[PDB]
């Protein structure tokens, strides 16, 4: 993307959250613990009505917008902390998150059927019930492994498209020609079956993560606003490769 | 300089004006050009499907006037005859869109061919060895509709040294390696996967089991009728429910790894209903 | 064998088939399709009575006789095609086969019991019922693999005694010192259990092939005229090797 | 020259008078020296257990007078604060025994520390990610008592060339190799096992499953309460029967090989009853 | 020059007139020469079996007159004493056939030996360790007759460089390799299989389970009597049906791969009935 | 141990066995077979009250005492054979064994509960019933393998602590710098469950060996006087090693 576009999106987000989201930020700041997790709920229709350029920049790459909004929220947190009058019952948190809700009623964004293969990288909204439920488990994210034959440390990350496996690097990004677990998250696995009232239906393997864990009850109606992505499998010689379609959740609702 | 812009998507060969397929190309393109003003442009534009009726080809038009070997060529050659019709459709649609735009660019996607209404009904209990890679027709019911799972056919690979990544046409979902890279020059190898670039393309899939009808030969022996599988590829799927009366026409190929022990299944090319 | 013996077998076979088998050959020729399969039924008692040397040459090496009779049948087909008066409703087939029937009533050739191990390479005749039945499957016979380091192409075949596996050749039959799937068949597997009326009986795993496929009904009386051979298994170090006795069918009957 | 003879059994580091642990060492040793004449010598001599009450430490004695960071240090540092108390107990017991012998040698064994009566009750349904390697407390019942099986923690290894065998402190029952041997001089390697010498030490083991009480939050959903495992190490075992009301305090660690897919379990450090 | 033509089929050793087996050879051949005119030639000619009675050997004939160590030699040596009788039978039969042919060539096949009617009944519950490779006798019933499956004992190998293929005597159906080839000269190897030549020989096989009778020792404990397996080799098979009263005499060998964990089974050498 | 201690233990044992155990030795000598097995029962209280040094030397290293007593028994057998008056109905046996019984009633030697991990290398006495029973099987003990690159043969033995596996030697004990199955035993496996009358109880996997095989009936009270030892398992990289506690029997009783 262009250099100015991300910046402009940042100012739009920070202005909106500063003008109409002071109360939730104030309550989040006035809380115990330092690094657990803290989300912020932001509506959509008002934001897209305020400016006609955020929607175009958003609904083709649902990847950078969330990170930019997170950065804007962090900058707002720094600003409100700096301009504070009662610095006694307050605490600073470095773990904030975004949560979009309130999409339009366009026929292509309120799909009641699972997309087959033509919706990858899009922002959708599916509805259904719950069948199965896995157990709470903890992943490892980033290693910062020991520096070999050079000096500057590395910050390589994991990959979601390869079942969270780590690839061994060999080409160091060092300027010269030289080239050679206190981190945790949360996890879960839920399966959603389409309702028969509005129709045999098939099912999706929705993947939850972070604060959304432990928020579903077996046998309840859900409405998830998540991105659709693909999960590969390690390749074997002269066989048929296997793929699957999952839905990384970005919000949730308990509407019934 | 090639009049057919979609050459890369279609037949994968260096363009040379020596193949005998060219004459069939003009024959098909002329036949489609004369009979062009009866198709809804939007339907073909979205979902590639030209429901060509074989009776019209049999009616003795220019298709047989220019070349008389149509039935034999279709039966013996599964792909060379079949994809030429798609090439002609793509070319004529591109030309029509270009003319319309010029009067008042164009990136029309892949369009499949659909040849149905095939007369000689080669029913089951007679497809054992000879009918391998020959266009045939069947008739039966459906009992074992399965679930949908995608697959990839043109996933890309990484490049060595300089750039110029490629989208090697991997065949029928079997992983291979591009031991040669044409590129401009120099060595190949470059054996690495890049399964994130938009070069990779995927499509749907399914599997259907057919039990052939009672027909005739009311033998007293309680041998259940033979069953043969089917494989729907793209723009199909959810077109059948358990228990129908459908007619399926498609190529007969040989599976693997049910070790030279294989079975027979049919890759569908057109479906009907009743 | 001697050079003249196979030739003499050829002439006697072709003479007999031309003298008493014009009608079946004529019907086989006057048929559609080019390369499916076409069998010919020939009696045995009359042939062995005509000449006293064919039986001796036959009932010790029951391998070359069938191929020689097939070649004689092909030559007879060529002769009849050449000497034909109506070359319009005719078609030429290159896939013919032999099928011997009508063996004598000698006590050592009408065995009603399964041989243990002393009948290998003999022509027998067993009777029994049917228990199991496998599925129709297709083999690969011959590859004509790509020529490496030399010019003349190779036509290596398969091996029945090794469960249809291919051995990698390294000693080229080339005159000099230099040395480095459009083919299909049919297959099946049937099990025959000895009848108790003429007697617990054991069972044989009869192997069917080619045109004989799909010619047996579960629970019927059969009478097979086949050769007996052995099937090995790949060798493992310091274990007991495993063998088995099978019966490659050369004819069949539905006598009941 | 080291005043603390049991340095090798305790903290494994080259003795240098620069660590900040020394201050906590004399603080703990003074606190134990003042309050020393209330413990039955035989019980501690046989089974290492000092049932120190946290209320006494909270009472504002010299423990907080010398260093005020006791609760934060205990919560953030699991082992550094915990094993200093064992060091102090070992030193004071050795000194008392030496004085008694001199008035009228000493090989006192390992003694564990036991800190119980922890006030902030961090009950379940709130230990997901953050509480990793932090001293906490629970409350629940026991339902799945298991069988006893030993394990080794300090099994010895063979030596190369000359003698000087070693008793490398293998961590938490995971096999490793001493790629370096300190010894006097020269090369290491010496990768061989000697699982017969008296250098190898073993101790008991168990496993307990806890189902947390009804407490509150009477939700209508029939989700069974979450369960977390426990691991008794030594001088414990046969202290519980199916169905109790016990309070467990211990460190929270992360298991492996339930492949970066792990769970959470608690290594117990003190048990009570009712 | 060897008087015994079938030396290769029998004992596999370079012919030298120094072994002590020669004297036993003449003893057995003389004993058979005197008592030769009581056997039906056709039966031995087809199925190799000489039903020698041990009472006749015990009767103090030339068998004990020439060498008195017959029982001890038979018990301690399983094969050396046993195969000499077969060698003598083969030699005398060949000599008789040669004389008959000359008065008015010879390729007599392998003939096994059969020594039955063994007096000391070493019944079960006493064969644990010592009775390994010692000729004994039993008595019991049969309950677990199995199916027939062939095996090979003298399968051939391919030859290196020039011809001169061989038929290495592979022992007890365990695959091995001829690291040395005697041949005329030069190097060995030649590790390749030729399992089609008529050099390979195969024989039958079976397996029987014996449950020993009630006998005596009417203990109240419900321990079922011990069971020991049997292995019929050749010219036997289909000689027993479920539930008999049979007497079996044979060598006791040790199996493998039920890893130095083995069991005990008996390779039969003679069967009777009642 | 000291050189004189083992000798003194030897003389004490041979003196006691010659003074109070002539009759059992005489019956053992006057028996058929040469190398089957033959045990001797010796009491403990009389031996320990006779000399106050044998008990101390015994009850800390229950390994050398049994071998020394076996050697003393063999020497006594040699002496009795040499000083014999009727050398006609006698036979020499080279396989003798020891069997201790009659321990004191000290609380630490009559334990009615299974030791956890603090009794390794001690002589104990447990009581219980029988649950399971394995099958009679035969081991291989010592190989006397072919001598390679040197002359003197090797007599390496097996290891009980490694599930009876053999370690490949490479450092020859030869004086110079040069360095490169007619044996059988018996075996069994029995499980003992603690009685509930004198108390859920756990179980021990008692290993029987040699002459003691086939001496237990399923569902009977036992009283074993055996040593406690540990059995390891082959090590795998980065896993938790597994151990177990067994009880090698040295006597048995059928007390009920």
């Amino acid at each position: 993307m262009n250099s100015d576009q991300v910046t402009l999106v940042g100012q739009v987000f920070e202005s909106y959250v500063s003008e109409y989201h002071k109360n939730d930020i104030l309550l989040i700041l006035k809380e115990r613990d330092e690094d657990a997790h803290y989300p912020v709920v932001v509506n959509a229709m008002t934001l897209f009505e305020t400016n006609m350029e955020i929607g175009e920049y958003f609904n083709m790459f649902p990847s950078e917008v969330l990170t930019i909004f997170d950065s804007a929220l962090r900058r707002s947190a720094l600003t409100i902390l700096q301009s504070l009058s009662q610095p006694e019952a307050v605490s600073m948190k470095q773990n904030l998150h975004a949560r979009i809700s309130g999409l339009p009623v366009c026929p292509e964004l309120v799909r009641e059927h699972i997309p087959k293969t033509k919706d990858v990288g899009h922002f959708l909204s599916v509805t259904g019930t719950v069948i199965r439920t896995s157990l709470v488990k903890v992943l490892e994210f980033e290693r910062d492994y020991m520096c070999n034959k050079c000096k500057h440390v590395f910050v390589i990350k994991a990959d979601f498209e390869q079942y969270y496996t780590f690839c061994r690097p060999s080409s160091c990004p060092s300027l010269e020609s030289c080239d050679s677990p206190t981190r945790c998250r949360d996890y879960q696995e839920i399966k959603i079956q389409e309702q028969v009232q509005r129709l045999i239906p098939r099912s999706m393997k929705v993947i939850l993560e972070d604060d959304l864990v432990d928020s579903c009850k077996s046998g309840d109606d859900l409405t998830i606003y998540g991105i659709v992505m693909q999960r590969w499998k390690p390749f074997q010689q002269d066989v048929r490769c296997e793929v699957e379609i999952v839905l990384k959740a970005n919000y949730i609702q308990v509407n019934n | 300089f090639i009049p057919y812009k979609g050459w890369k998507l279609y037949f994968s060969e260096v363009y040379s004006d020596s193949s005998p397929l060219i004459e069939k190309i003009q024959a098909f393109e002329k036949f489609f050009t004369r009979h062009i003003d009866l198709y809804d442009k939007d339907e073909i534009e979205r979902k590639g499907s030209i429901l060509v009726d074989f009776k019209e080809l049999t009616e003795g038009g220019e298709v047989t006037n220019l070349i008389p070997d149509i039935a034999t060529e279709l039966r013996d050659a599964p792909e060379k005859t079949l994809a030429c019709m798609g090439l002609a459709i793509h070319q004529v649609l591109t030309k029509d869109l270009e003319r319309h735009a010029a009067e008042l660019m164009v990136n029309v996607p892949h369009i499949h061919a659909r040849v149905y209404n095939y007369e000689p009904l080669t029913q089951l209990k007679n497809v054992r060895a000879n009918y391998y890679g020959k266009y045939i027709a069947l008739r039966g019911t459906v009992v074992r509709v399965s679930n949908i799972k995608p697959l990839c056919t043109k996933m890309a690979f990484l490049c060595a040294a300089c750039g110029e990544i490629q989208s090697f046409p991997l065949p029928d979902g079997k992983y291979s390696l591009p031991t040669k890279c044409p590129v401009p020059v120099c060595r190949g190898r470059s054996f690495t996967a890049l399964r994130s670039s938009p070069l990779t393309v995927t499509m749907d899939w399914q599997s259907i089991k057919i039990q052939e009808l009672m027909s005739d030969d009311q033998r007293e022996a309680g041998r259940i009728p033979r069953t043969i599988e089917c494989e729907l590829v793209h723009d199909l799927v959810d077109s059948c429910v358990p228990g129908d009366t459908v007619t399926i026409t498609g190529i007969v190929k040989v599976s693997n790894a049910e070790k030279c022990m294989f079975l027979l299944y049919i890759e569908a090319n057109s479906i009907s209903n009743s």
